C-alpha cells in the first residue's frame, strides 16, 4: 500500500457565504452610468447536481433593501426644506361644479409667509387634500406632521419611473438558478444552472396587489413559510396576467412661489369644468376564473370540503388598508373593498380610490416628502401578477376558512422575484492520494 | 458589380429542384448572403441567410424541414433547393447581399462559443420567379 | 443578429462528473478568475476587485511555500496515513464526484497542509546544501 | 419581433418637407452602440435601392435630401424637395433579432 | 532602452531584448481628492502585473522570455511567407493583422498545457 | 469543557535560538505576512461604504498586498524566485568579517547578526544583482549555443 498525495488546483468545488453584490445595465433609480457590459450573459446547464436551496433566508433581499434605501436618501439630500409651512390657515370650502361625492376633499386655505426679503410677507393660497390637514382647536387646522419630525420637498427635476436592474457576481464567486419550474420555496432541486448575471429586476413598490411583476410558468402556485401555522404571509403568483386602468380624471394646474433667498415652493393653481374622483377599472370574468384556479389550488393542501371564503380587511393601519401604487408618478391609496367578496363551495369593476400629499417611507417617521402637485391629466396602464394572503386559526372541527388582505414588509416583494438564486464561495484548491512519488 | 438571379420556371406540387446565383465584383470569402421573397401582389419576406465562410446557417418559421442552401467558395457560386413545394409559395425569389462587411468570429473565454454577427442588405440583382401551378 | 457555435467545456461543466475524467478541465476555471469587467457603486466594486486579489494572492502564496509552485499538478515525497479514509483505489476515481470527497475529508485539512510544508522543507534544502558541498 | 409602419400611403406635392415614420415593437440599442433599423427604396418593376443606414446615416452616392431619425421607441424620416423621381414603396426593415420583419407599404405619387 | 526598439523591423530589433527585459524589470523599484485618484491607480498598475502574471504562469512559459510550444501553426489566421514577415515589417502592422484570432490562439496553448503534459507526467511517474 | 493537547513549531518559535537550528521554522515565520488572523469580518467588510474608517481599512490591505509584492518582485528579478533558499555566485568579501563558522552558525543567533552587518546592505544588493546579470544572460546567451 506505497500510497503519496497529489495536490491538485482548480477543482470544482462549492461553499456558502456572504458577499456584495454588483450593479449592471434625470432619473434617480439607477444612475445615468452604472457598469456597461456586454448585456447578454450565457446561460451554462450542467450535468448530474442536486443542490439544497432556502428561502425566507436570503442576504440578498437584505441588501436590495439597503441598497434601494441608500438610494432613496442620496436623491432627497440636495433639495429644498420646508420649514416656514408649519402655519395657521384660515380657510374656507369649495363650491364650483362639483360632483357631490367629492364633497369635503379639497379646501380652499390662506397664509401669511416671507418672501426672499427678510423683511415682508405675502398672501398665499392653494389647494390641499382632506387627508393632509387637521384641527387646531373658521377652519384654523395646522398641516398633519407639524406635531411631529420636519418636512421636505423633492426636486422637481427627477421622475419615478422605475428601470429593470441587473445584479452580477464579483470574480471568484458564482451564482445558480433552479431550472425545475415546480419548486415550493424550499427543498432540494434537481435541475440546476448558472449564469453570470440575473435578470431585469423592476423595484415596484405596492401593498397588496403586486405590479408589472413576473408570470409563473405553468400555473398558479402558493408560496408560504409554515402552512400549518397560521402567522405566515402567503405568496401568490398567477398564470395569466389582468390588465388594469388607473387614471385621474382632473386636469390639474400648479403655481410657483419664492419663499427665500434661492428658494421656491410650488402651489396649486385651479382646476378647469368638474371635479371628479379618481377611480380603478378591471375585467370581472377573468378575475372569477382566477380565483377559481386559486381554490382549486387551495384544496391540495387544506380540508377540500371546507368552506373556502373572503373576509374585508380586519382594519389597523391606513397603509395596509388601502392599495398603494406609482402611477404617473403619483402615490394613489384605494379603497379595496369589493374585490374580496365572495364565498366558494366544493364586466366592469369600479374602485374609488384617494390620494396623499405628505408621504411617510417604507417605515420610518425620520423624514416627510411633499411631492410637487403634476399638472394635466394621467392615464395608467398596468399588469397583475401577485397577492398576498394572510389566515386566521382557531381549528374548531374544520370549517369556513376566510381569507384577508395583508403585506406589512417589502421584503416579501423581493423574495417575489428573488425565490431562486443562491450565492456560492468558490474552492480551487485540494489534493487526493495517489501511486506516484516524486523524485530525485 | 455583377449578381444574377436566374431560375424561373413552374411546376406541380412535389418536386425538388436546384437554384444558381452567379457573383462578381467582391472578395467572395468575406461576404454573407440572403434570400428573400416577395409575394405577388404584396410586400417582401426573409426566408433563409447562410454564414460567410459557410458553416452556420438559419432559415424562416415554414421551411425548418423544407430547404437546403450551400455556397460554393470556389466557384463563387451559391446553391438552394427547395422540396416538397406548394402552389401558395409562389412568389418572387431573389438572391442579395448584405452591406456590411463581417469579420472573424469571436471567441469568448467564458465557455468558448463561437459568435457572429450580422446587418442588412444594399445590393438586390433583377430577380426570378418559380409559379408553383397545378395545371 | 448572432448565431452560437459552441467548441470547448463550460465554466464548471465538468462538475457532475467523475474526479479522474473531470480532472481534464482544469484550465477554464483559473482561466476565469480574475475578470467580469472584461459614488456607491463604484466603491462597491473597488471593494468586490480588492477581494478578489487577496484571495488569488492567498492560493498563489500556499503553492509557492510548496515545492509544486508555478506549474499545475505534481508531486510529493508524504507517504498516505490510513487514518483518512482506507478506499481501495477505484471508488474513489471511478465511483465519486468531487463534493462528496470534499465532504468525506473535510476535518483533515491543516495537518496534511502542515505536513506538505514540513517535507518540503526538511531533507531538502539543507540537504540541498549538503549536497553542494562535498 | 414585429414593426408597423405609420401612417400607411400619401399622395404629395413639390415645394415641401416630408417625414414618414416606422413604428417600433421593441428598443433595439446594439450592445455595438446603436440601433438597427435600416430603409430602402423601389420602384415598380423595378429593384429595391438602399436608402439609409445606421438609423441617421445617408448612403454613399445619394443625394442630399436623404437622412435618417428617431431613436428606440420610434422612428421617422426627413425628405425636402419633393420631386417626381422620389416615388415608388419606401420601406422600413428590422435587423435586430431573427426572423426579419419589414415595413409594410408607402404608396407615394403626385396629385391630380 | 525604455520602449527604444520601437521603429524597427522585428527580424532587426530580435537580439537586443534582453537589455529591454532588463530595463523592463522595474517600476515599483526605485520609489483627500487626489489620494482617491492614487488608490485607484495603485489598483490598476496591480491587476495589470498580475494578469500578464497569471497569463505566463499558467502556460508552460513562464521561467525563460522566449519558449517553444507543441502547437503547429494554421494557416488559416495569415499566409505570409516567414522572410517576408521577420524582414519586412513592424510590430504594429503584425499586430493588427492578428488582432481578431488571439483567444483561440490562446485556448489551443490552454489546452496544449493541460492535455499530454501533466496526466502523460503522471502515466510517466508510475513505474 | 476546552482542553488543550499537542504541540508544533508555532509562529516566532525560534527568535531566541541558534541560526543553525532556528533556520528550520522559515515556513510557518513567513506565512503569516499576509494574515495574523487566520471571525465574522464580512459583515464590516461589506456595510462600512459610507465612511473613512473602511477607506483607512482599504489603504491597510492595499499597502500590505504591495509590500508582499514588492518583497516577492525583488527576489524575483534575481534568478532564485520560487524558491526558500539558494546559493550563487557571489564571492564573500572577508572585509566584512573573518570570525569562524563555528561560532555564527552555533553561538550567535540572528538579531545580534544583524547589528552586526547593518551597513555591508546596498553593496551586497548590488553584487547579487551583478552576477544575476553578468554571464547569468550574458554567457547563457554564449550557452545558448545549439
Ligand atoms: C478584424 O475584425 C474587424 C471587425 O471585428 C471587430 O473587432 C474584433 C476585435 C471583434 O470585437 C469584432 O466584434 C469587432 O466588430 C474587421 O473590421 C472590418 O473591416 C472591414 C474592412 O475590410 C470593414 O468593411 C468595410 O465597411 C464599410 C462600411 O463600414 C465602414 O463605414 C461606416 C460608415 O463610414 C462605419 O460606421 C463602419 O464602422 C466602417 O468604418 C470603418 O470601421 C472600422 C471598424 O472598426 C474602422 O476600423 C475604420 O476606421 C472605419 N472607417 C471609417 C472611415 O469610418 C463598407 O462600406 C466597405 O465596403 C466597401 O469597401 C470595399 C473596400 O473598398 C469595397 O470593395 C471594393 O469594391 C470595388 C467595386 O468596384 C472594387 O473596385 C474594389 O477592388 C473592392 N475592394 C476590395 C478590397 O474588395 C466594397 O465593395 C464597398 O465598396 C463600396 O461599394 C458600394 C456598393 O454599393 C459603392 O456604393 C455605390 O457607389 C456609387 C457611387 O458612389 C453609387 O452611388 C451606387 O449607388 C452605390 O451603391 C461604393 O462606391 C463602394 N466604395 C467605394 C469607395 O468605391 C468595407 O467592406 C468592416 O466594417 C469592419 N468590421 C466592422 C464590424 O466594422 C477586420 O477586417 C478584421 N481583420 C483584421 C486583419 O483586422
Ligand atoms: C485551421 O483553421 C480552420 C478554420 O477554423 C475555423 O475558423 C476559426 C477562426 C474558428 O472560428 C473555428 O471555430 C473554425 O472552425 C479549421 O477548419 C475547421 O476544421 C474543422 C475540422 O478540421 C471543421 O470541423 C468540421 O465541421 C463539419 C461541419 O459539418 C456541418 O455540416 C455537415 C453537413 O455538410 C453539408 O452536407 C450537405 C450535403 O452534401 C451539403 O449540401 C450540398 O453542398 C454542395 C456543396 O457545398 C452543393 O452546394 C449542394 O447543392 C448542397 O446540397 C452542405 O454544403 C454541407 N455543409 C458543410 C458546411 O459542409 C453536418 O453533418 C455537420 O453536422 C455540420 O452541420 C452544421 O452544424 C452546425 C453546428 O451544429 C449547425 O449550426 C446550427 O445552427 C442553428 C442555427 O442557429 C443552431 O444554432 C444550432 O444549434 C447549430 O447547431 C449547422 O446548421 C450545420 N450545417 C449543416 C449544413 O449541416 C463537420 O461535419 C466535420 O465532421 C465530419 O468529419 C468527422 C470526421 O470524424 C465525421 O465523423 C463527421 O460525421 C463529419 O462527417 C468537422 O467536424 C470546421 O468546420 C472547419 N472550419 C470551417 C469554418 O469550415 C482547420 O481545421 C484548422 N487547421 C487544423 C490543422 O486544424
Ligand atoms: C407598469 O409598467 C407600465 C409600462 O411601462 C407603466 O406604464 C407607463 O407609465 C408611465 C408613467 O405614467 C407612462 O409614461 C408617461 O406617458 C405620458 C403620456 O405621453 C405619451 O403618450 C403621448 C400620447 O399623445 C405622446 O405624445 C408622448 O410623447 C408620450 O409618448 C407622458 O406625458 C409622460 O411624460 C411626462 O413624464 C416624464 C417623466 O417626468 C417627463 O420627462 C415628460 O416630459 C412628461 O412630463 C412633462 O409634463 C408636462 C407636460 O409636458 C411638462 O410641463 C413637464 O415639465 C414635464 O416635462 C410619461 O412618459 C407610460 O406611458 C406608461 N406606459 C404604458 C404602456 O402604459 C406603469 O406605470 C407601471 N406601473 C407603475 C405602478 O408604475
Ligand atoms: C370604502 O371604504 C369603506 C370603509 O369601510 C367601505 O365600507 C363602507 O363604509 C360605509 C361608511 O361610509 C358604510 O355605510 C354605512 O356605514 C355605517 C357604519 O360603517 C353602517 O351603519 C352601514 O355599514 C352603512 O351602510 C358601508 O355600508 C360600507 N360598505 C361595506 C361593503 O363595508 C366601503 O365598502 C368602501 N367602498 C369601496 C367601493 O371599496
Ligand atoms: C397674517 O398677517 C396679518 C397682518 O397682521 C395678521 O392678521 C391680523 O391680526 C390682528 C390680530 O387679530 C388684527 O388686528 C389684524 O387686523 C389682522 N390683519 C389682517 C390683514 O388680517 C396675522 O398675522 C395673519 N393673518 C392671517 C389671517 O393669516
Ligand atoms: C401629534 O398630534 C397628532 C394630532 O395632530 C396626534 O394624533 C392623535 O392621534 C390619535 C390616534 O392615535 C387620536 O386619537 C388623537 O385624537 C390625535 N390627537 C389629536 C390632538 O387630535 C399625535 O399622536 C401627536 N403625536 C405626538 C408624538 O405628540
Ligand atoms: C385641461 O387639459 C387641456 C388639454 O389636456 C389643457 O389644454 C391646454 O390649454 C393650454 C392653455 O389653456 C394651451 O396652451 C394648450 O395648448 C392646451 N393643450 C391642448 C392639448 O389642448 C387645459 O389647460 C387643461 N386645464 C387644466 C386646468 O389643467
Ligand atoms: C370591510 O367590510 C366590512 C363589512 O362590509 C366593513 O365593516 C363595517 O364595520 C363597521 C364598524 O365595525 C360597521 O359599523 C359597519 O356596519 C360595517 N359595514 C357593513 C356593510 O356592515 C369595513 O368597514 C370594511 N373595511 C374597509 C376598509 O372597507
Ligand atoms: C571588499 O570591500 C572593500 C570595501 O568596499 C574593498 O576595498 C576597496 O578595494 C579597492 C581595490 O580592490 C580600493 O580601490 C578601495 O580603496 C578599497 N576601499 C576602501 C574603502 O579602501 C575590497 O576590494 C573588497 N574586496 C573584494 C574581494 O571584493
Ligand atoms: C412545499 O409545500 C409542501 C406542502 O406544505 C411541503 O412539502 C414543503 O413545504 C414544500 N415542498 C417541498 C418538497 O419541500
Ligand atoms: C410550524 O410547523 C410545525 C411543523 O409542521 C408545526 O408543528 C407548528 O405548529 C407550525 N407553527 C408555528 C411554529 O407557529
Ligand atoms: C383602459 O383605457 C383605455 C382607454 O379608454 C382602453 O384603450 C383600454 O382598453 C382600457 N383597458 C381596460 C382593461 O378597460
Ligand atoms: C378533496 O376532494 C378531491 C375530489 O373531490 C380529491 O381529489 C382530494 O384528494 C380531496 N382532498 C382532501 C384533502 O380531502
Ligand atoms: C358583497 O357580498 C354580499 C353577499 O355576498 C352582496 O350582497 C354584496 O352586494 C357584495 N358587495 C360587493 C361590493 O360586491
Ligand atoms: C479492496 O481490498 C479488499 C481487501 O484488500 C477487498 O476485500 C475489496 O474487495 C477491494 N475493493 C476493491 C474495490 O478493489
Ligand atoms: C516565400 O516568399 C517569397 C518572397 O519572399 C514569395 O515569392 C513566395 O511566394 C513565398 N512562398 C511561400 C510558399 O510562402
Ligand atoms: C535559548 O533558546 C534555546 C533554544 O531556543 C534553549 O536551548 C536555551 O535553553 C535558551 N536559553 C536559556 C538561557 O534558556
Ligand atoms: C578559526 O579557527 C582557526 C583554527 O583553529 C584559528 O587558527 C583561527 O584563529 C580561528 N579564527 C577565529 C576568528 O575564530
Ligand atoms: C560561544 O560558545 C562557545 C562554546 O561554548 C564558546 O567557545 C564561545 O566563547 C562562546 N562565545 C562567546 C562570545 O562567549
Amino acid at each position: 500500500e506505497n500510497l503519496w498525495v497529489t495536490v491538485y488546483y482548480g477543482v470544482p468545488v462549492w461553499k456558502d457565504a456572504e458577499t456584495t453584490l454588483f450593479c449592471a445595465s434625470h432619473n434617480v433609480w439607477a444612475t445615468h452610468a452604472c457598469v456597461p457590459t456586454d448585456p447578454n450573459p450565457q446561460e451554462i446547464h450542467l450535468e448530474n447536481v442536486t443542490e439544497e436551496f432556502n428561502m425566507w433566508k436570503n442576504n440578498m433581499v437584505e441588501q436590495m433593501h439597503t441598497d434601494i434605501i441608500s438610494l432613496w436618501d442620496q436623491s432627497l439630500k440636495p433639495c429644498v426644506k420646508l420649514t416656514p409651512l408649519c402655519v395657521t390657515l384660515q380657510c374656507t370650502n369649495v363650491t364650483n361644479n362639483i360632483t357631490d361625492d367629492m364633497r369635503g376633499e379639497l379646501k380652499n386655505c390662506s397664509f401669511n409667509m416671507t418672501t426672499e426679503l427678510r423683511d415682508k410677507k405675502q398672501k398665499v393660497y392653494s389647494l390641499f387634500y382632506r387627508l393632509d390637514v387637521v384641527q387646531i382647536n373658521n377652519k384654523e387646522y395646522r398641516l398633519i406632521n407639524c406635531n411631529t419630525s420636519a418636512i421636505t420637498q423633492a426636486c422637481p427635476k427627477v421622475s419615478f419611473e422605475p428601470i429593470p436592474i441587473h445584479y452580477c457576481a464579483p470574480a471568484g464567486f458564482a451564482i445558480l438558478k433552479c431550472k425545475d419550474k415546480k419548486f415550493n420555496g424550499t427543498g432540494p432541486c434537481p435541475s440546476v444552472s448558472t449564469v453570470q448575471c440575473t435578470h431585469g429586476i423592476k423595484p415596484v413598490v405596492s401593498t397588496q396587489l403586486l405590479l408589472n411583476g413576473s408570470l409563473a410558468e405553468e400555473e398558479v402556485m402558493i408560496r408560504s413559510e409554515n402552512i400549518t401555522n397560521n402567522a405566515k404571509n402567503i405568496l401568490v403568483q398567477f398564470n395569466t396576467p389582468v390588465q388594469i386602468n388607473c387614471t385621474r380624471p382632473n386636469n390639474n394646474t400648479r403655481k410657483s412661489i419664492r419663499i427665500g433667498p434661492g428658494q421656491a415652493f410650488y402651489a396649486t393653481g385651479d382646476i378647469i369644468g368638474d371635479i371628479r374622483q379618481a377611480h380603478c377599472t378591471v375585467s370581472k370574468a377573468t378575475w372569477n376564473e382566477t380565483l377559481g384556479k386559486v381554490v382549486k389550488q387551495l384544496r391540495k393542501h387544506f380540508g377540500n370540503n371546507t368552506i373556502i371564503r373572503f373576509a374585508n380587511s380586519s382594519g389597523g393601519d391606513l397603509e395596509v388598508t388601502t392599495h398603494s401604487f406609482n402611477c404617473g408618478g403619483e402615490f394613489f391609496y384605494c379603497n379595496t373593498s369589493g374585490l374580496f367578496n365572495s364565498t366558494w363551495i366544493s364586466d366592469s369593476i369600479t374602485l374609488p380610490c384617494r390620494i396623499k400629499q405628505i408621504i411617510n417611507m417604507w417605515q420610518r417617521i425620520g423624514q416627510a416628502m411633499y411631492a410637487p402637485p403634476i399638472q394635466g391629466v394621467i392615464r395608467c396602464v398596468s399588469n397583475i401578477t401577485g397577492l398576498i394572503l394572510t389566515r386566521d386559526g382557531g381549528s374548531t372541527n374544520s370549517t369556513t376558512e376566510t381569507f384577508r388582505p395583508g403585506g406589512g414588509d417589502m421584503r416579501d416583494n423581493w423574495r417575489s422575484e428573488l425565490y431562486k438564486y443562491k450565492v456560492v464561495k468558490i474552492e480551487p484548491l485540494g489534493v487526493a492520494p495517489t501511486r506516484a512519488k516524486r523524485r530525485v | 458589380v455583377q449578381l444574377v438571379e436566374s431560375g424561373g420556371g413552374v411546376v406541380q406540387p412535389g418536386k425538388s429542384v436546384r437554384l444558381s446565383c452567379v457573383v462578381s465584383d467582391f472578395p467572395f470569402s468575406k461576404y454573407p448572403m440572403y434570400w428573400v421573397r416577395q409575394a405577388p401582389g404584396k410586400g417582401l419576406e426573409w426566408v433563409a441567410a447562410i454564414s460567410g465562410d459557410a458553416w452556420h446557417v438559419v432559415y424562416s418559421n415554414s421551411v425548418q424541414g423544407r430547404f437546403l442552401v450551400s455556397r460554393d467558395n470556389v466557384k463563387n457560386t451559391l446553391y438552394l433547393e427547395m422540396n416538397s413545394l406548394k402552389i401558395e409559395d409562389t412568389a418572387v425569389y431573389r438572391c442579395a447581399r448584405m452591406f456590411q462587411e463581417s469579420g472573424p468570429p469571436r471567441l469568448d473565454r467564458w465557455s468558448g462559443r463561437n459568435y457572429y454577427y450580422y446587418s442588412g442588405m444594399d445590393v438586390w440583382g433583377q430577380g426570378t420567379t418559380v409559379t408553383v401551378s397545378s395545371a | 443578429a448572432v448565431g452560437i457555435g459552441a467548441v470547448f467545456l463550460g465554466f464548471l461543466g465538468a462538475a457532475g462528473s467523475t474526479m479522474g475524467a473531470a480532472s481534464m478541465t482544469l484550465t477554464v476555471q483559473a482561466r476565469n478568475l480574475l475578470s467580469g469587467i472584461v459614488t456607491v457603486w463604484g466603491i462597491k466594486q473597488l471593494q468586490a476587485r480588492v477581494l478578489a486579489v487577496e484571495r488569488y494572492l492567498r492560493d498563489q502564496q500556499l503553492l509557492g511555500i510548496w515545492g509544486c509552485s508555478g506549474k499545475l499538478i505534481c508531486t510529493t515525497n508524504v507517504p498516505w496515513n490510513s487514518s483518512w479514509s482506507n478506499r481501495n483505489l477505484s471508488e474513489i476515481w471511478d465511483n465519486m464526484t468531487w463534493l462528496q470527497w470534499d465532504k468525506e475529508i473535510s476535518n483533515y485539512t491543516q495537518i496534511i497542509y502542515g505536513l506538505l510544508e514540513e517535507s518540503q522543507n526538511q531533507q531538502e534544502k539543507n540537504e540541498q546544501d549538503l549536497l553542494a558541498l562535498d | 419581433i414585429v414593426m408597423t409602419q405609420t401612417p400607411l400611403s400619401l399622395s404629395v406635392t413639390p415645394g415641401q418637407p416630408a417625414s414618414i415614420s416606422c413604428k417600433s415593437s421593441e428598443s433595439l440599442r446594439q450592445s455595438n452602440g446603436k440601433t438597427s433599423l435600416y430603409w430602402y427604396r423601389q420602384k415598380p418593376g423595378q429593384s429595391p435601392q438602399l436608402l439609409v443606414f445606421e438609423v441617421s446615416n445617408r448612403f454613399s452616392g445619394v443625394s442630399d435630401r436623404f437622412v435618417g431619425s428617431g431613436s428606440g421607441t420610434d422612428f421617422t424620416l426627413r425628405i425636402s424637395r419633393v420631386e417626381a423621381e422620389d416615388v415608388g414603396f419606401y420601406y422600413c426593415m428590422q435587423s435586430k433579432d431573427f426572423p426579419l420583419t419589414f415595413g409594410g407599404g408607402t404608396k407615394v405619387d403626385l396629385k391630380r
